[PDB]
């Protein structure tokens, strides 16, 4: 009966691009949700299917953590029922969502004078993702009626592009460390508790 | 208009015009780029810079772009006449979340050697004065600026009731071209013993006149 | 290899309804953000509706719960239902394909030409087309377009087979709500027996097709 590890996923140091968004599932411990509630830090935390507070005395089977770097503009994406290019084509949460969105802003840390190019978002898709989908295909995207024969150009367009984080961006445009919990449900018997 | 435009710029052909686009800090501020169209009026919109700088594949290298705070600029070097047109900037706000237009710039282009105008008068047509209407067409080609002012008279004393006049635009040949009317009955053409339009281009006036 | 061409444009009565098709050759709608961007006349551009690759909906608040974006692939065609028009909705509505490629924001990089939408309660009107017969070494003749209602008037002469020294002029509206354009045409004093000079006046809101030969006097 040892900690969560919280710590872990929510202090780790290198964080994902959002279309390739990580998850660490927790299983079997106790969970210390006194770090959400004591942080000042963060600038996001909407809880979806559970009250909030009563976090500490709830239990579940399973607990899945989601973690990715997107803009402050499109934070407001990470949350049931949305749509957009993050929302469609990167993560999108279920309807019947229940979980904390977290998020704070990062721009000391993933920002570059010159912008750093590492965090990626994907622009093009032919469908929305389902919710929980992970798409990290590279294949380029076809905009026109003739195939693009592995050659980038008019309507043939990677998929993939950067945001261009500048130190000095607006707020919309800063980088924002994002967390996703997902309480799980299942008859099986909990094993995530406070 | 979110995006505040100048409503026109002038130039000389081989010069450097710049166009301004400013906006504020839910669009230009918030790191949203900047983009340029082109639109000759009565055409669709053309894309000319995008991404504050970048030209698409058809755009010759004299048109540049740059941004800077909440304010974005067009270059254009080299000026032509063929750029006489409207052009449009364009971004994103994120206040609303909708894509913004600035209100459009008229660009005129400057430093051509006065042309003065030619002025054709025509009376009505007798298939009109049949139809109990009656209109005086007065033709303006071949001058250059495209600025000028119509006076009619009927005999020797001036009308201004009646006038429709229009806006000078280029012809074929890059001189310009206008045209005014003179809306009148079948009686009043027959009543009076002339009438005339009156162009006055660049303190020069020519005159012209019908009689029924 | 590329194109877009909408339709579907005309003159409405105010609460009306009316569809916009966009037909499209080279792209594939079904794959690409595409938009209706408009202009009032004589004004300047305002975005209306956007949908996306994946089919995700946005419109300017204007028009939010009037106006429809629509597409199908059977087609390869982009749509817009407008209802409940307004007279403010009176524009020029530009089908076009948008992209985000080099940019933090979106731009529209190919652009069809445009359908005329007036949405008013004024009946269409056929014009009068009436001869202007030449005066003056050169000679000027044409055709005054009279009294109609709403725009487009298109004028071409000898079946379009003469442009020599050709010119269209922009309509006046007058005080009636009536536009009024004129076509004029410069000629040789020389030519002005031996060539024979007719204009096609073509007002396809009241279906009006005319011809007038144009004769000295
Ligand atoms: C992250 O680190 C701080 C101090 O560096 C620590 O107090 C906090 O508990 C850590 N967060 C989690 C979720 O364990």
């Amino acid at each position: 009966t040892n900690l969560c590890p919280f710590g872990e996923v929510f202090n780790a140091t290198r964080f994902a691009s959002v279309y390739a968004w990580n998850r660490k599932r927790i299983s079997n411990c106790v969970a210390d949700y006194s770090v959400l509630y004591n942080s000042a830090s963060f600038s996001t935390f909407k809880c979806y299917g559970v009250s909030p507070t009563k976090l500490n005395d709830l239990c579940f089977t399973n607990v899945y953590a989601d973690s990715f770097v997107i803009r402050g503009d499109e934070v407001r994406q990470i949350a049931p029922g949305q749509t957009g290019k993050i929302a469609d084509y990167n993560y999108k949460l279920p309807d019947d969502f229940t979980g904390c969105v977290i998020a704070w802003n990062s721009n000391n840390l993933d920002s570059k004078v010159g912008g750093n190019y590492n965090y990626l978002y994907r622009l093009f898709r032919k469908s929305n993702l389902k919710p929980f989908e992970r798409d990290i295909s590279t294949e380029i995207y076809q905009a026109g009626s003739t195939p693009c024969n592995g050659v980038e150009g008019f309507n043939c367009y990677f998929p993939l592009q950067s945001y261009g984080f500048q130190p000095t961006n607006g707020v919309g445009y800063q980088p924002y460390r994002v967390v996703v919990l997902s309480f799980e449900l299942l008859h099986a018997p909990a094993t995530v508790c406070g | 208009s979110v995006l505040t435009q100048p409503p026109s710029v002038s130039g000389a052909p081989g010069q450097r015009v710049t166009i301004s686009c400013t906006g504020s800090s839910s669009n230009i501020g918030a790191g949203y780029d900047v983009h340029w169209y082109q639109q000759l009026p009565g055409t669709a919109p053309k894309l000319l810079i995008y991404g504050n700088s970048n030209r698409p594949s058809g755009v010759p290298d004299r048109f540049s772009g740059s941004k800077s705070g909440t304010s974005a600029s067009l270059a254009i070097t080299g000026l032509q006449a063929e750029d006489e047109t409207d052009y449009y900037c364009q971004s994103c706000d994120s206040s609303l979340s909708v894509v913004v237009f600035g209100g459009g710039t008229k660009l005129t282009v400057l430093g051509q050697p006065k042309a003065a105008p030619s002025v054709t008068l025509f009376p009505p047509s007798s298939e009109e004065l049949q139809a109990n209407k009656a209109t005086l067409v007065c033709l303006i080609s071949d001058f250059y600026p495209g600025a000028v002012t119509v006076a009619w008279k009927a005999d020797s004393s001036p009308v201004k009731a009646g006038v429709e006049t229009t806006t000078p635009s280029k012809q074929s040949n890059n001189k310009y071209a206008a045209s005014s009317y003179l809306s009148l009955t079948p009686e009043q053409w027959k009543s009076h013993r002339s009438y005339s339009c009156q162009v006055t281009h660049e303190g020069s006036t020519v005159e012209k006149t019908v009689a029924p | 290899e590329v194109q877009l061409v909408e339709s579907g444009g005309g003159l409405i009565q105010p609460g009306g309804s009316l569809r916009l098709s966009c037909a499209a050759s080279g792209f594939i709608v079904s794959s690409n953000y595409m938009s209706w961007v408009r202009q009032a006349p004589g004004k300047g551009l305002e975005w209306v509706s956007i949908i996306y690759s994946g089919g995700s909906t946005y419109y300017a608040d204007s028009v939010k719960g009037r106006f429809t974006i629509s597409r199908d692939n059977s087609n390869n065609t982009l749509y817009l239902q407008m209802n409940s028009l307004r007279a403010e909705d009176t524009a020029v509505y530009y089908c076009a394909r948008a992209l985000q490629v080099g940019a933090t924001s979106d731009y529209f990089d190919y652009w069809g030409q445009g359908t005329l939408v007036t949405v008013s309660s004024a009946s269409t009107k056929g014009p009068s087309v009436f001869p202007l017969a030449p005066s003056s070494g050169t000679a000027a003749l044409g055709c005054l377009v009279k009294d109609y209602f709403p725009e487009p008037v298109t004028v071409s002469w000898n079946s379009g087979a003469l442009t020599s020294g050709v010119h269209t002029f922009p309509a006046v509206l007058q005080s009636s709500g009536l536009y009024s354009l004129s076509s004029v045409v410069t000629v040789p004093s020389s030519s002005l027996g031996t060539q024979t000079y007719i204009c096609n006046v073509n007002h396809k809101p009241s279906n009006t097709k005319v011809d007038k030969k144009v004769e000295p006097k």
